[PDB]
């Protein structure tokens, strides 16, 4: 019970002592502007991967497009060659892709609103920093008023 | 937006409540100066002057 | 009580 | 799909 | 540090006419809970404004 | 298809799991700051934005 | 709870000691005026050469 | 869903404790303030009737 107690009595003086060492308005917003600003960095550059990425999977989504439309050709080659097989294997093939096409446009959705949704909070997150940095100039107009001030008082 | 214990929160938390006081203080080492006779005879003196 | 003074105020 | 077929057959 | 309080105090009275504000675009909204809220909000706020 | 211990098969299981709960995590972060009133304002007040 | 306050203030002293002792406007700028016109001298290399 | 209900409804109780819990905080330190104010002039106080 006895250690507690002294232990408790160390880190209260401690920590009394801390808070006003490291008290710098200045030097803190300093740290905390760079930070949000590499953190915003690294989410940018998230953003951009997943805008490429959805350009990429357009891409994919275009070829499939693009292999159904190749694939119509084969069918109608197929009737002039008269084999019933490759026919069917073309309308086969066309109800497939369809589907694949219906799963990646519900992909594509759920990914164009993950990149509003981070779209949205970078353009909050954005907001903050633009809001900080206005109070950044504020706090920093103040301190220099506050030098002013002291002096008319001394005066 | 919670305000928590983030380390950036933390800071403008504490920066916050310094320059407020800060400038309360300020604003009370005014009010020492507001409190003797010539200043406090300079408010009555500057409305007269506006006017003019 | 206080809800039933919300409830009123809203009606209008 | 033999439904489907059949109409490509024709051209 | 008085000037502080009344500042938290100001702030207080300006998020409780805010609050209320709320709480009758509530109402016209229909949601039930934002509305339950701002009750809640107004007592304590009250409270807190009284002790200061 | 089995779904079996296959290390592929058993990593997409613990991932898929992982992914949930930290999205229902997420979600439950952003409910807290959601509770905020004046989070539960703005929708009251997005609702009638929207309409203008 | 004593050592990650600790942290927020070592932080920022050595966020600010770092940056104090790189703000010079005349070292900033020729450190600047160096890399773009090595980065020029580069882009007119590659723009020749995409022309060749 | 029985297991859900179950859950929701010590969840719900959570909710409730939080926010009690939240508002006891604040009340906390909103003392502190006022603690420090009188704490201060008490301090003030004492040098002018040593005086």
């Amino acid at each position: 019970m006895g250690l507690f107690d002294r232990i408790k009595r160390v880190v209260s003086s401690n920590l009394n002592d801390l808070v006003n060492k490291a008290e710098d308005p200045e030097k803190m917003l300093e740290q905390a502007i760079l930070e949000m600003q590499e953190d915003l960095v690294q989410l940018r550059q998230g953003v951009a991967q997943a805008i490429a990425a959805q350009k990429r999977s357009e891409k994919q989504y275009n070829d499939a497009q693009n292999e159904i439309n190749k694939w119509q050709r084969n069918a109608q080659l197929a009737l002039q060659k008269g084999d019933e097989n490759l026919a069917r294997q073309a309308l086969e093939r066309k109800k497939t892709y369809t589907d694949t096409s219906a799963a990646l446009k519900a992909s594509l959705d759920t990914q164009s609103t993950q990149v509003e949704t981070l779209k949205r909070n970078l353009i909050q997150l954005e907001s903050k920093i633009s809001e900080a940095k206005t109070k950044k100039e504020m706090l920093k107009a103040r301190i220099t008023t506050a030098k002013a001030q002291e002096q008319l008082q001394g005066m | 937006v919670r305000g928590m214990n983030t380390s950036s929160a933390m800071s403008a938390f504490e920066r916050m409540e310094e320059k407020v006081l800060m400038q309360e203080s300020r604003a009370q080492a005014l009010g020492e100066l507001a409190g003797a006779d010539l200043e406090t005879q300079f408010a009555q003196l500057e409305g007269g002057s506006d006017v003019d | 009580d206080e809800l039933a003074a919300l409830k009123a105020q809203m009606l209008p």
